[PDB]
């Protein structure tokens, strides 16, 4: 089971990398665990999108203030 | 029972796809 | 078993690279979004989501990303670790980015509302 | 009459276009 | 105008909440308020207000769910109900029942306990 | 030449509300506020801004309601109205009339008394 | 800064000072700050074809040719980095002169006071 | 480069006039700069529609107060 979980997390990371999702190993693992635990995929996707938007807004603010 | 030609099938498919795309775009804009 | 809220907060802090105090507005927005009723995801079927992802990747001429996705999906299905494969597939599809389309650098204009 | 293969193709194309539109609307 | 001593919509909603949740009226006050808000909201007209159209839609949905026997049973029960003539708003009840039908094959998406997190 | 004191759209809407409710302007203040909120809201452009297209759509809708005679009467009345040229915004009035048309065949869904809860 | 440029643009278009357009600026900032789904078309040629078709639909064939020529000139000039986005915006903001502008009812003015 | 920018701006103004967009040279230049800077075209279109509505409301208010 542990090997299967590791393989699944690696597959998800590879999919994210090919898709250029911007997810790291910890975030991808957390998303996978939440989905396996029954978390609504729409809520998780909205959370990921909001975090990416916040990171992009913070980078834009840092580039505008510099 | 003259089978619909590939061109006619493609035309009907494109027309349906275009109408559905226009409807989706109108709904999105609204 | 860290509560999902604490795990999401740690994930946000790790991904953004900022302290909890600097992400308070974003944390509130995230909490509002997650607690808000969201429309059903475009695809809630693992096989339908996989087929839609494959069709979208083939239509966008992104064959390498489609092959990588197919391999990851095969690995996930064979591993059998995830109980809700459809949810993970929907999440991955929602987060997919076209590698050929240069990431739309968030215009500095977003900073105007940050203050 | 549209052949069973042509009928199936047209049906699949229409279904694909409608699924894409539904998915776009859901994402929006 | 024969209005049966219809306990107020609030009392009916409270009874419904208590029955569905399995809790007392005092424990569902927030849920009662939510229900009152939902019921008070303007809803678009139902997709079908025709008894025969609703029956046909129910039959088609049951056949799509591979419940052909349930579709025939529904048609027979609908005929019997229409002949009985006891219900004044057959279209509304038929629409409600159709809207509330659940496919037994599609595993109920268990509402994650996580919804409780935002209540605090 | 002192064009009859056509009271501002707010006053006209208030008078209309009073007429529809059958109450004095003072009794419709909440309804007046609701009307102001609705009127200030951005409304999508009408589906059809062509007088003849609107008349054809009305005829088609009447035919769908199995009112073919009413569809012909509507087309004739629309032709007469277009020829009279008294109305400046024929497309807008036609769209309004289409929106206000009621199907005599659909048994009025008696508005549950519960709708009044949100009126307050 | 893009914000100052947008403010100057609003002031120029409205013909009012920056202080008089504060609510509109706030509304614009809110709209821009909202997360939008990816645009339907990110291809310059598809946007150009859609603009041409939209101009032709209004029976403005001369305006359609002028639009196609201006788009060709813009593409060759290479000044715009996101040609597809600008073409899509221009198409979205295009108005059919034959379709009577849905005159914002005077009633909206009642609440402005 | 300057001649190319001038030609592009003239073409854009001509297109706006033929299409009855209501954009002036300065507004068109601002929109072009915003699009070049990566602004989402759907957001930009919504902003343009809102700005046109605001400009019409401001012109009506200025005509009513005068």
């Amino acid at each position: 089971n542990l090997n299967a979980v590791r393989e699944t997390m690696d597959v998800l990371l590879e999919i994210s990398r090919i898709l250029n999702t911007g997810l790291d190993m910890e975030t991808l693992s957390i998303c996978v665990r939440l989905c396996e635990q029954g978390i609504n995929p729409e809520a998780l996707s909205s959370v990921i999108k909001e975090l990416r938007k916040a990171t992009e807004a913070l980078k834009a603010a840092e580039n505008m203030t510099s | 029972n003259a089978p619909l030609t590939s061109i006619q099938i493609r035309f009907i498919q494109n027309m349906i796809q275009e109408t559905l795309d226009d409807f989706r775009e109108a709904c999105h804009r609204d | 078993q860290k509560s999902p809220n604490v795990l999401l907060q740690n994930l946000c802090c790790r991904i953004l690279g900022r302290s909890e105090a600097d992400v308070a507005q974003q944390f509130q927005y995230a909490v509002r979004v997650i607690g808000s009723n969201f429309a059903p995801t475009v695809e809630r079927d693992e096989f339908l989501v996989a087929e839609k992802i494959k069709k979208e990747l083939i239509r966008q001429r992104r064959e390498a990303d489609a092959a990588l996705f197919s391999e990851l999906h095969r690995k996930l299905h064979s591993q059998g670790v995830l109980k809700n494969k459809w949810s993970i597939l929907y999440l991955l599809l929602s987060l997919s980015e076209d590698p050929r389309r240069q990431p739309s650098k968030v215009s500095s204009y977003a900073t105007l509302f940050a203050q």
